[PDB]
């Protein structure tokens, strides 16, 4: 899952 | 004046009546007669059992509810059973929860609540049955009466069903005697009142009388057939 | 991620970096973390990327419905409520950490909103893995009633702090300036990081890759 | 967090520190933990920020609607009851230690504790939050029956100053509020205004 | 067409051949059954609602006889029409406003509250199983940008904002009076003068109710008997 | 790890008036290769393709259920779907499964059906979209693919140079990953045609 | 629960009379006009604004659905408000999935489909409104009508409400395909003047326009300006 | 037009009274209870020589110790019969004993009056059952015969006829019946009475007979066993 | 008129005849009265005795709905009892949620909206009953409310329901109840019941009496037997 | 998480  | 106001229990008439309720009450008026009365110590039910033919057994009119409560029925049998089963369940619940008998007035209130509900909802109908309810509890013996209208009555004595007005009149005549009667006298009185409802030809027999008794020393018990013989003889009258 | 916001004399300045990671690898170098909520409200997003995207979009959409109905400019407290009540409902499983800033009929307002649904109403906030770097800048240098250019400097300095000291943050600085009279969406505001220049030629001539099978499918 | 409320004749005093933590980072140094539920009823919040904010917003809604229906100011005991009901019913899903305090015309100044688990008990004064452990002794020794309002404010600021000194999880500014028939008076004690007690350096 | 009818278009909310909804029209007639009239007017500084207060008995606790209601601290309303219907619509409005404040973090604007109640009333004009409410709601409040506001909704689900308006038995005559007065280029005095004209009564302080909101004091306020008398005496001495 | 169970890798790459999408051909279950011609790239329109690496069961399910949604959209609207709109559609589909997601990370490559403008993107497994002007990668050897793409990709490449670059990035990336390979397939998407090639490639 | 049986049914001659009767409510409503210019669309409507007591700006008949789509109607106002709310809600559902504003034709289809529900679903009557829906997308204007049956039509120009049949023939001898928007607004207002009675101010008509910049109501001062000429 | 739960002015449910009128359109069935068992006899009512007579089934087995004869709208009877079967097996499952005849009849009769159009869970019963039933069997109270009608009223009967010719048949049953009557006599009697009241000439194909006895399980008579009994005519 | 079969149908004059018909059931019933006074509320009911076989106390038309609230009914008794249950549950729930005894006005307004809900739909009929609710406390004083089948609720100094409603009211109006105690008002309630009783049309009635005031410490209770009998005697001898 |  991409995170910021 | 009538026809558009008489099919739905949700339709008030222009005189402030509900014809479906009144019609339901006719179901009980056309049932066979039953008498309920009490003394200081006992509550008795007495019932006439209708036999359809000569070879039929006579319809059961008295039902065990709990050790301390039994009922007499007039009206639609199937509605009688549904209500009797409801009453049985409320009595079991009370013993499960509290380990003591459901008081009779409280049971009767639950009948009222329950039976009122369908009188107010579209497509439902009143219960087509009236009950005489014999019970014994901390407040002594009880005779209650319940109706298709969901109203109920606490009675010194009562009769419902066909020609019960005669039985009511007898009961009024002798009610001042009831509170101090022994059990035999009290049943004798119940039987005499019931006997007034009969055509003059007809007599009380062991085939057509059913008796129910609860009191201080006695669980609700039903007497049928040969078990009523002791109470009939007896036989004051003429 | 480093995101941040500031209340200045005449409005809000929001800021964000532009890196997005999948583990300890950069997936996106120029990702946009300052989201439209309404013409007068924006929201920076940190945390689970899909959650910040879908959460800000949904609330923006419901506010458009709301303002369509009222015929009025939406309020920052309304955006804040909607977000916090949703996030609270989901018990932290929506991993959205937000810096909500805008200007309405009652003036400039700035909130930070956390995944579990708590919010703080403050004159400066920071969120994300670079938030302590950004916050150090704010504690060192923030003054009340800054002018626009001061506030923009301070926010870009705060994002830079995150960019350079947090492996989670990187690439460009984006700002959004919101006042009664203006909305400046400055993407990019600064490009402090530049990819190094490609030294060798790898001129792969046609035929270098061997091919087994070919099909041409013409179109019209 | 440290929170506190004290009854006096005619009203209440409430106090809190201003620290919000995640682990040992301070997410807010100037938090406002004394939230208004009605015109003259406040809650002091400790525990989960999300939980106590959501619960306080819900009780505010419940009580505001109740109050319009009855067309009378709400009872403090009714605000406390609503907090109790929600905190007890959702005790397995909430982390909230609440003090409800305010004034109504019927019972005057009142302080109710609704600690974690959701019991409710009325008290002369109440303390809660992590930092409250460090001031049980102090408040047990200092509390006097019959304190004036100004005495209650001083007592509250002292107690919170002491807790804030020792509790890593408390700190920042002291926020106070006094609630009486005449209304709500709020203030901040910050910096040199916070009561000071010497670190016990060696002779 | 011209008063035509097919099927059940007079009994339920289906279209008549002309595309009317007779049941909705009849809900308007139900508003006048109460026999009361209400008037509202707005100025630059305030909004006012005045209604009749009939206390024919005196065994009534006259404090409980009101058609003025607080919706929020800053929104008042006067109801006109069937009382129980009106009370139900007030409860709904209170709930809608409270709920708005909880979801959105600011007070419901008067126009939105009126719109929401209107939208709800609309459902009763399209769904066959319930009747419209036989009542009319007039709302007052201060808006931060637009000033004092008077809004009205009706059983059709129409709503509108007004410089002044009326409801009930003398609604048409009140509208005429207010039109003639507003045509040129004191708000409490206009409301009570309008009402007194159309009824031809010339009031006592206990025969009317007055509610206000002002730019200065946006909290909805019901005037006392004394406060009303001050306005009555000030008007009597031209 | 769930995503390493079947292995696999896809990438897409942007050029001058064209796009490329590529994929390995292996279908395996942990160490065991089952098949060497498994489809991972699916047409979504004449000039618009989706490539799905990840758990093989969900590669197929997402492709099929996306098709369901796409066909309905196109019958109902007037028209062929735009690249950006397909992304949002995929995003929406994957985010519905936010709390029990499909184990696939798609890449989309296509030309806009009116303008013919090149589009590429990828999405994570819960539907975070990510549009780029150069390249996107997805699968068990993502770091290998990033290495190749960051070093070889240039702007404004024509169809022949774009083909060589994507092919070299795939072949060399997958040759460093045990559970990707057994062949590479490449689609070059142009305004006027689709060129589909399988590459000479290691089969170990 | 509600009544579960339909309240519109087929009559022996094959008509659904409850819809016909909903159409009559529309026909008795205040006049509405829609003209599709080459570069935009105009919607105009009469306010049945009797009393000087009405606040004219307090409710609007010309409403935005999105930045690019707009509505007007003829028939029952409260019914119209239900459909405005659904239209808006539908426009957002679309936007959340596709991240593109809903095309006018798609919005019209979804709104019409709701109107169809109310001709068949249990215990309800049809809507007594027709909608005119304007929008701009794919660099091109659109004007649509949706009727109480849920039928929808794309128009170059049309009229609905009281005296519509004349309105249609007025436009039939007056619209050309190559017409500019500002000209179209002039003829829209003249179309309403045919069936007016009362003398027109800017406070008793309402006009919306739709173009490349998006949809908006004209302001009273803009309408005032066009009404100089008329 | 009126709801299915409307009372008449005389205090009866129209639908139940009308359902009782449907019973008079059914074939005659006879039940007799003796000290040596109970017998059940039913007119088949063959409508065509192409119809297979064994495919008419108006006496059925409930359990080994209980048979059921029916008259009225026969399709309506199926769900009642199935309910009787399922209840006896449930009773066996739970208590490890045979359910009494009375108790089976009671269980079935509690389905009577469970119709209506606004409480209604599924699409539940819209109307009563147009069926009358004779349950004949043996339990610890001895041989036993019960009658049940669409009202839900049920009752023990020494002998009983149901269907079109039941007034007549019942009259003949009061005449021939006595308490000390044997089973084989009761069998003969019921065929004698069926012969009188049937429109068709009685034979071994257009009737059914079954018995239940203390000793023996429910037993449907064969063509051959019917012919034997028919000889005395 | 036409028009009168469903509470979901207005007549052309804007009436709901089904509600009006329910009210007629109340006005056919025997009379119940409530009087608020200086220090509480008193109720009295003309309880017609339809048989000498009924027990003294059967068919109560006075109910305890909370320990501080009395209910006095007229109309169809089963509907009234069901409404008593609703009231009881509303008071019970109020205490559980808000932690104090339900204020009478609020209980009246809540039960009234329940009554009102049965005046909108073909699916149900209106209640065929009117009822008074009475209470006392030191903070709120004496309060007496009355609800009718339409769901309208108002507060009263004096009130009557049933068939002799108007006759009762004109006797109640002669009392200065604001200055009188509960101990005095019982006698006057008993008196009024005897005045409005039509002793020729319907012989034999029981007087049913209850109160709630300072003297009961805010508890709603039956009037004691000895006090009732003194009130009966006072009313009886006042008539002859 | 975040506490007071
Ligand atoms: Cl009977
Ligand atoms: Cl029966
Ligand atoms: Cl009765
Ligand atoms: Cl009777
Ligand atoms: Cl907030
Ligand atoms: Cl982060
Ligand atoms: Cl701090
Ligand atoms: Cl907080
Ligand atoms: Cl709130
Ligand atoms: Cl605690
Ligand atoms: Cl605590
Ligand atoms: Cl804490
Ligand atoms: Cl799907
Ligand atoms: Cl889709
Ligand atoms: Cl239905
Ligand atoms: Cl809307
Ligand atoms: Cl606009
Ligand atoms: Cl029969
Ligand atoms: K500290
Ligand atoms: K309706
Ligand atoms: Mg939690
Ligand atoms: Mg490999």
């Amino acid at each position: 899952i991409i995170t910021x | 004046f009538r026809n558009q106001y008489d099919n739905d229990v949700t339709v008030w008439s222009p005189q402030g009546r509900i014809h479906q309720i009144e019609y339901a009450m006719e179901a009980v008026k056309q049932g066979s007669a039953t008498v309920g009365l009490k003394s200081k110590t006992h509550a008795v039910l007495v019932a006439l059992k209708r036999a359809q033919s000569e070879l039929a057994a006579h319809q059961k009119k008295i039902l065990h509810v709990d050790n301390h409560i039994g009922i007499s029925i007039a009206g639609l049998t199937a509605d009688a059973r549904l209500l009797c089963n409801f009453m049985r369940q409320e009595c079991l619940d009370s013993r499960f929860v509290f380990d003591r008998p459901l008081p009779v007035s409280r049971l009767v209130s639950l009948i009222g609540s329950k039976t009122q509900i369908p009188t107010q909802r579209y497509g439902r109908r009143p219960y087509g049955v009236g009950l005489l309810i014999a019970g014994y509890d901390d407040m002594g013996p009880h005779i209650f009466q319940t109706c298709p209208s969901a109203n109920y009555f606490d009675c010194r004595a009562m009769s419902i069903g066909a020609r019960s007005q005669s039985a009511r009149t007898y009961l009024e005549r002798h009610m001042s005697e009831f509170m101090e009667c022994n059990l035999n006298e009290l049943v004798k009185h119940g039987l005499r009142a019931l006997r007034e409802t009969l055509p003059a030809e007809q007599d009380l027999t062991t085939k057509n009388v059913s008796i129910g008794i609860v009191g201080k020393d006695l669980e609700f018990t039903i007497y049928d057939d040969d078990d009523v013989s002791p109470f009939l003889e007896g036989l004051e009258e003429r | 991620t480093t995101i941040a916001g500031v209340v200045y004399k005449d409005g809000i300045v929001l800021g964000a970096d532009t890196r997005a990671t999948e583990g300890m690898v950069v997936a996106d170098k120029n990702c946009s973390k300052i989201h439209f909520i309404s013409p007068n409200i924006y929201c920076c997003g940190a945390g689970t990327a899909a959650d910040t995207d879908m959460t800000t979009q949904l609330i923006s959409s419901n506010l458009e419905l709301h303002s369509l109905s009222t015929g009025r400019l939406p309020r920052v407290v309304t955006a804040n409520r909607m977000l916090k009540q949703m996030l609270f409902r989901y018990q932290g499983y929506i991993g959205a950490a937000l810096v909500l800033g805008g200007v309405d009929v009652t003036g400039p307002h700035l909130y930070s909103i956390y995944p579990h649904g708590s919010t703080d109403k403050l004159p400066y906030v920071t969120m994300g893995s670079g938030s302590l770097a950004a916050m150090a800048v704010f504690e060192d240098k923030f003054r009340p009633d800054m002018e626009e250019e001061e506030a923009k400097n301070l926010v870009s300095e705060a994002i830079a702090a995150g960019i350079f000291n947090d492996l989670g943050s990187g690439s460009n600085i984006d700002l959004c300036v919101i006042s009664k009279n203006k909305l400046d969406f400055l993407r990019p505001y600064t490009v402090p990081n530049k990819k190094g220049t490609r030294l060798g030629r790898y001129r792969c001539e046609k035929g270098t890759t061997a091919v087994l099978t070919e099909k041409i499918t013409p179109l019209e | 967090t440290t929170i506190m409320a004290v009854q006096f004749d005619g009203g209440v005093v409430l106090g809190a520190d201003s620290r919000t933590t995640t682990g040992s980072y301070i997410a807010n140094r100037v938090t406002d933990k004394l939230t208004p539920i009605h015109d003259r009823i406040f809650c002091c919040r400790s525990g989960s920020a999300a939980d106590t904010q959501a619960v306080a917003d819900a009780v505010t809604y419940q009580l505001g609607f109740h109050s319009i229906e009855l067309n009378e100011p709400p009872l403090v005991h009714t605000a406390a009851s609503l907090f109790k009901e929600m905190c007890y019913r959702y005790r397995e899903d909430l982390m909230a230690g609440i003090i409800i305090a305010g004034w109504d015309p019927q019972e005057g100044g009142q302080v109710y504790s609704v600690p974690m688990g959701g019991m409710m008990v009325r008290q002369s004064f109440a303390i809660g939050g992590s930092g409250s452990s460090y001031i049980y002794g102090y408040v047990d020794a200092t509390y006097r029956e019959g304190m004036t309002k100004e005495e209650c404010l001083q007592f509250t600021a002292n107690a919170l100053a002491l807790a804030m000194e020792r509790d890593g999880s408390s700190g920042g500014v002291i926020r106070l509020a006094a609630i009486a028939e005449s209304g709500v008076e709020r203030q901040v004690l910050l910096g040199d205004q916070i009561p000071k007690f010497a670190v016990a350096t060696l002779p | 067409s011209r008063g035509s009818s097919a099927g059940f278009d007079r009994h339920i909310t289906i279209f008549s051949p002309e595309g009317r909804l007779y049941q909705v029209e009849y809900a308007f007639k139900a508003i006048n059954q109460g026999g009361l009239t209400s008037v509202a007017v707005r100025g630059k500084d305030c909004a006012v609602i005045v209604t009749q207060k009939k206390v024919p008995d005196k065994l009534l606790d006259s404090s409980t006889v009101t058609h003025l209601f607080k919706i929020t601290e800053n929104i008042g309303c006067v109801m006109t029409g069937m009382t129980a219907d009106s009370r139900s619509q007030v409860q709904r409005a209170r709930y809608e406003a409270a709920n708005w404040k909880y979801k959105y973090g600011y007070e419901i604007p008067v126009d939105m509250l009126c719109k929401r109640i209107a939208d709800i009333s609309q459902v009763y004009t399209q769904n066959a199983e319930m009747r419209p409410l036989g009542c009319c709601m007039i709302l007052i409040g201060i808006d931060e940008e637009q000033g004092p506001q008077v809004y009205k909704c009706d059983p059709a689900g129409y709503y509108c904002g007004f410089k002044a308006t009326a409801a009930g038995v003398k609604q048409t005559e009140s509208t005429s009076f207010l039109e003639k007065k507003v045509k040129k280029k004191q708000t409490v005095e206009t409301a009570i003068t309008c009402l007194s004209t159309v009824l031809s009564i010339d009031f006592k302080p206990s025969e009317i109710e007055v509610g206000v909101v002002t730019v200065e004091n946006p909290k909805f306020r019901i005037l006392t008997e004394a406060e009303i008398d001050a306005h009555l005496v000030a008007l009597a001495e031209r | 790890s769930i995503m390493s169970y079947n292995g696999g890798a896809v990438m897409a790459m942007k050029g001058k008036n064209c796009v490329a999408i590529a994929a390995d051909r292996r279908f395996g279950i942990q160490a065991q290769m089952v098949t060497t011609d498994f489809q991972k790239i699916f047409p979504m329109g004449d000039r618009l393709y989706i490539g799905l690496a990840g758990l093989a069961t969900d590669v197929q399910t997402v492709a099929q259920r996306l098709k369901f949604r796409l066909n309905l959209y196109e019958l109902k609207e007037g028209r062929q779907i735009k690249p950006y709109t397909l992304m949002s559609m995929v995003a929406n589909l994957l985010y519905e499964k936010r709390f029990g997601p499909y184990y696939t990370e798609p890449v989309i490559a296509g030309l806009d059906p009116k303008t013919f403008k090149p589009f590429i993107c990828s999405l994570d497994l819960i539907g975070c979209p990510m549009v780029t002007d150069d390249f996107v990668v997805s699968g068990t050897c993502a770091e290998q693919m990033y290495g190749m793409c960051e070093s070889l990709w240039e702007p404004n490449m024509d169809p022949d140079h774009l083909f060589e670059t994507i092919s070299q990035a795939m072949l060399n990336a997958v040759d460093r990953d045990a559970v990707s390979g057994m062949g590479v397939i490449v689609h070059i998407i142009e305004k006027d045609k689709i060129t589909t090639r399988t590459l000479k490639a290691r089969m170990d | 629960r509600g009544y579960s049986f339909s309240l519109t049914t087929f009559s022996p001659s094959g008509k659904l009379v409850q819809i016909e009767y909903a159409l009559a409510a529309v026909a008795g409503g205040a006049p509405s006009v829609g003209i599709k210019a080459a570069n935009g669309v105009v919607l105009a409507t009469e306010k049945k604004q009797k009393s000087i007591l009405y606040d004219e700006r307090s409710v609007h008949k010309v409403e935005p659905i999105t930045k690019h789509i707009g509505l007007v109607y003829s028939g029952m106002g409260p019914d119209y408000r239900v459909l405005v709310h659904r239209a808006r809600k539908l426009a957002q559902q679309y936007y959340l999935v596709y991240q593109e504003p809903i095309p006018t034709a798609q919005l019209v289809q979804r709104v019409a489909s709701v109107m169809q529900e109310y001709t068949q679903s249990g215990g309800v009557r049809p809507f007594g409104v027709s909608l005119l829906i304007c929008g701009w997308n794919e660099g091109r204007p659109y004007l649509f009508q949706s009727d109480p049956s849920g039928a929808y039509f794309a128009w170059k120009a049309t009229a609905m409400g009281k005296n519509y049949v004349n309105g249609k023939t007025f436009l039939e001898k007056r619209y050309n395909e190559d017409l500019e928007l500002e000209d179209a607004i002039h003829t829209a207002i003249l179309t309403l003047k045919e069936s007016f009675e009362g003398q027109m101010t800017e406070d008793n008509i309402e006009v919306g326009i739709c173009n490349e910049a998006g949809f908006r109501r004209l302001t009273p001062t803009e309408v005032k300006d066009y009404l100089a000429a008329i | 037009d009126r709801g299915v739960n409307t009372f008449s002015p005389e205090g009866r449910l129209f639908q139940v009274e009308y359902a009782i009128e449907a019973i008079k359109l059914g074939s005659t069935a006879i039940g007799i209870q003796t000290s040596e068992g109970v017998c059940l006899a039913v007119e088949k009512r063959i409508t065509s020589p192409l119809m297979e007579p064994s495919s008419i089934e108006k006496i059925v087995e409930i359990d080994a110790h209980i048979g059921c004869a029916m008259s009225g709208l026969i399709a309506d009877a199926k769900t009642l019969i199935d309910k009787a079967r399922v209840e006896t097996q449930n009773h066996w499952f739970t208590y490890n004993e045979t359910m009494t005849v009375e108790s089976v009849t009671q269980a079935v009769s509690n389905l009577a009056l469970q119709f209506g159009e606004e409480d209604a869970d599924p699409g539940a019963m819209s109307r009563p059952f147009g069926v009358a039933l004779l349950f004949g069997g043996v339990d610890e109270k001895g041989p036993q015969l019960f009658h049940m009608d669409p009202s839900g009223t049920f009752v023990q009967c020494d002998a009983r006829a149901i269907g079109s010719a039941s007034e007549g048949a019942q009259s003949s049953l009061q005449e021939v019946y006595h308490k000390s009557m044997t089973l084989k006599e009761a069998i003969k009697s019921s065929l004698i009475i069926l012969k009188q009241v049937m429109e068709e000439k009685l034979n071994a194909t257009n009737i059914e007979l079954a018995t239940v006895q203390p000793g023996q399980n429910f037993h449907m008579f064969t063509k051959e066993e019917l012919e034997e009994v028919i000889k005395d005519i | 008129t036409g028009y009168d079969l469903s509470a979901s149908t207005f007549s052309p004059d804007g009436r709901v005849f089904q509600v009006e018909y329910a009210m007629k059931a109340v006005e056919n019933s025997s009379t119940a009265i409530g009087i608020r006074c200086k220090d509480g509320v008193v109720f009295g009911v003309e309880k017609l005795v339809l048989s000498k076989l009924y027990e003294e106390g059967s068919n109560k038309r006075l109910f305890n709905v909370d320990r501080h609230v009395g209910m006095a009914v007229a109309g169809l008794l089963a509907d009234a009892r069901s409404l008593a249950d609703i009231a009881r549950e509303e008071a019970s729930n109020f205490r559980s949620n808000f932690g104090y005894n339900i204020p009478l006005k609020h209980l009246a307004d809540r039960v009234a909206m329940y009554v009102h809900a049965y005046t909108l739909y073909s699916a149900v009929r209106p209640f065929g009953c009117s009822f008074m609710l009475g209470s006392y406390s030191v903070n709120d004083g004496a309060q007496l409310y009355m609800i009718d089948p339409s769901g309208v609720s108002y507060g009263y100094w004096g009130c009557a329901i049933g068939k002799a409603r108007q006759a009762a009211k004109t006797e109640i109006e002669k009392l200065q109840m604001k200055e009188m105690t509960c101990r005095d008002i019982v006698k006057e309630v008993a008196k009024i019941i005897y005045i409005v009783h039509d002793e020729v049309k319907d012989k034999a009635f029981e007087l049913e009496l209850s109160w709630v005031g300072e003297l009961t410490n805010g508890r709603h209770e039956i009037v004691p037997k000895d006090i009732r009998e003194e009130a009966e005697k006072y009313a009886k001898e006042s008539l002859k």
